[PDB]
């Protein structure tokens, strides 16, 4: 027989309960392996609502620290005539060199931005690295 | 009037694989049409 | 130790380019109908630009273009709709050839 | 009695193992990452029912969260294997025009069945009169894309659970998995991602049918002796 | 717990806020 | 069912209606679990677990479908609209 | 039980 209530129970309680029942006289083939390998979330019908009042959804904004420094190195330089080049999983882009080096620089113990910066401009600039400071 | 063959086995599992479209026929001749096509660009009157 | 995924993700050359916008990233043609150029350029979606009249003949499938992104995803949510209308596509605009 | 020899040796043997198909081995998280999985939509067509899988929104694209999708696609692809080891009808149902071609050879390829096109209304509630009345529907269908051209649930997904038959779905950020069986959280546009899955489903497919046939000739070794 | 995971923090990217070109002005 | 003639549609509702079967857990296959407080639409129905014996003491409606379900002491009052599809 | 009349509904031979 079979019940088409898609939005009543699941696969499978609505299977199991019309076995247990009788009227399904065999499980179905895909029974046994549901059973013994069940999924994490039963596939039960939902409806989805909307958010009124305060309610907001709980997916935060992934943001890491270096992420201040690049914005501010795109802010002063920009991005550079460097493309990037997304196909290579351990590319790194002059921000991220830029970024690595001011980095380094503060595991040595300085606390200061404006001398740290001007360290770490010319520190990559030792490198060998085309910057523009004013545009 | 020409008619199609049986379609599945004993077992119940259909011969094509484009069964379940309900034209088989009508999907293999448009997949295949499609493929040449596709592979021509790898490589790169009185008739009605 | 087998990366963390979050490890991956903060050192991938995807999240340090940071905002798309404005920036110069290199895709390859892998369709073409027309001369409408489709360049798929290292993120979700793919990006259709149009063949250049300096150097059309040079714009061939697989070809390597360098691209000015301008956004990821083209979305908008338009008056009386509850989700955004995406085209599922790239905005970009294709400036040449890579040459090495 | 052949009935106990045959229901333990086939039906019950595989179903007493954690891997019995070691599916494990065929995907990692680094594999998953290089294919661009965890590449979600924007913030503005996230689905709420995808809330719990969505690691979070970097610049306002949700990153799918891999560490579920890796629990969740081993799942989906442990029910795939044993679903082709137990000679299961696998349909794979998709819409998206670009990969119509890749879905069909794949299917082919491993001896199972594509429907990729316009799905007429009864394919599923309404065979027995669009085939014949002793046709067989399938027992597991994998969509690769759960929404249809308009951005919408695909009909399917729903007359699968009308008809009482699992499904296996690839879910992006703005679809909905509610009735999805097994669920996998996971970009469905890169071709790259795509490429993954068809290629994960297609040795799940081909690993489990072998099996089916390599269990059954130490069947006849043992029948012998 | 780990030091990998995403800070807290507010939009670094965030644009300077548009005034019009009389802002300011009397 | 929906049909022109009587007989047609007691076909099309008859064997329609085995195709959407539920599945109803009684307690001690006589009776209910708990009490259950439902409104359905404009129609309210107040169903109470009885013992044995109580019987089907409820709308006339009820008693149908309770001796189709297998629920045999039972009382329910229906308040509300009595539309007899809500 | 109220027996319904029982159509010839496959009367034109397919
Ligand atoms: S922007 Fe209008 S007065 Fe400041």
């Amino acid at each position: 027989a079979g019940s088409r209530l898609e939005t009543v129970g699941s696969i499978f309680s609505r299977t199991r309960d019309l076995v247990r029942a009788g009227v399904l006289k065999e499980k179905p083939l895909w029974f046994d392996v549901y059973d013994a390998f069940p999924p994490l979330r039963e596939p039960v019908f939902q409806r989805p609502r909307v958010r009124y009042g305060k309610a907001k959804a709980p997916i935060q904004d992934i943001w890491y620290h270096e992420d201040r420094i690049r914005a501010k190195f795109y802010s002063v330089y920009g991005s550079g005539q460097r493309a990037f080049d997304l196909f290579n999983p351990n590319f790194k882009s002059t921000c991220q060199r830029f970024v690595e080096k001011y980095t380094e620089l503060q595991k040595l113990g300085e606390t200061d931005e404006e001398k740290l910066f001007v360290e770490t401009g010319k520190a990559l600039l030792a490198e060998g690295v085309i910057l523009r400071r004013v545009g | 009037p020409r008619q199609r063959a049986i379609q599945w086995g004993e077992d119940g599992r259909p011969f094509h694989y484009l069964f379940y479209t309900g034209k088989q026929s009508y999907y293999s001749l448009m997949h295949d049409v499609y493929g040449m096509l596709l592979n021509l660009e790898k490589h790169q009157i009185g008739s009605r | 130790n087998v990366e963390s995924f979050a490890s991956m993700l903060r050192h991938s050359p995807l999240t340090q380019m940071g905002p798309a916008k404005d920036k110069l990233v290199i895709g390859r043609i892998f369709h073409i109908v027309e001369n409408d150029l489709y360049i798929d350029f290292g993120g979700k979606f793919h990006c259709v630009c149009r063949r250049p009249e300096v150097d059309g003949e040079k714009y061939q499938k697989g070809t390597r273009v360098r691209l000015r992104l301008l956004d990821l995803e083209l979305t908008s949510r338009f008056l009386g709709a509850t989700t955004d209308t995406t085209v599922l596509e790239a905005n970009a605009v294709l400036l040449g050839i890579q040459e090495s | 009695e052949d009935s106990t020899d045959f229901n333990d040796k086939i039906l019950n043997e595989p179903l007493k193992h954690s891997d019995f198909f070691n599916v494990k081995e065929l995907f990692s998280v680094r594999s998953l990452f290089d294919a661009r999985v965890h590449l979600g939509h924007k913030a503005g067509c996230r689905h709420r029912f995808m809330e719990p899988y969505i690691f979070g929104s970097r610049l306002d694209h949700d990153i799918i969260d891999l560490e579920q999708t890796a629990t969740h696609l081993q799942l989906a692809l442990n029910f795939t294997a044993h679903m082709a080891y137990r000679k299961g009808i696998i349909l794979f149902i998709s819409r998206n025009r670009q990969f119509s071609y890749l879905i069909e050879n794949m299917a082919r390829d491993c001896g199972e069945y594509a429907h990729t096109r316009y799905f007429r209304g009864g394919m599923l509630t309404n065979a027995r009169l669009l085939f014949g009345p002793t046709v067989r529907l399938p027992d597991l269908i994998i969509f690769l894309h759960t929404l249809n051209n308009i951005f919408e649930p695909h009909v399917a997904v729903r007359d699968a659970a009308k008809m009482n038959i699992p499904t296996v779905g690839i879910v992006d950020t703005n679809c909905n998995p509610c009735l999805i069986t097994y669920p996998v959280p996971g970009n469905d546009d890169s071709p790259l991602a795509v490429h993954l899955y068809c290629r994960l489903f297609q040795t799940a497919i081909t690993r489990a049918k072998e099996k089916r046939q390599q269990v059954e000739a130490l069947y006849r070794l043992q029948g012998q002796k | 717990s780990n030091e990998d995971l995403p800070i807290s923090m507010e939009n670094p990217y965030k644009e300077p806020l548009k005034k019009c070109i009389l802002c300011g002005k009397h | 069912g929906k049909a022109t003639d009587r007989m047609d549609a007691f076909r099309k509702a008859k064997n329609r209606a085995v195709h959407h079967l539920h599945y109803i857990e009684r307690y001690e296959d006589h009776t209910i679990f708990h009490d259950i407080s439902l409104r359905f639409k404009r129609t309210h129905i107040k169903m109470k677990k009885q013992p044995k014996g109580y019987g089907l003491r409820c709308h006339r409606a009820i008693i149908t479908i309770c001796r189709l379900i297998g629920i045999k002491d039972m009382y329910a009052k229906v308040s509300g609209s009595i539309n007899m599809l809500s | 039980a109220f027996v319904i009349p029982k159509k010839n509904v496959p009367t034109s031979k397919r």
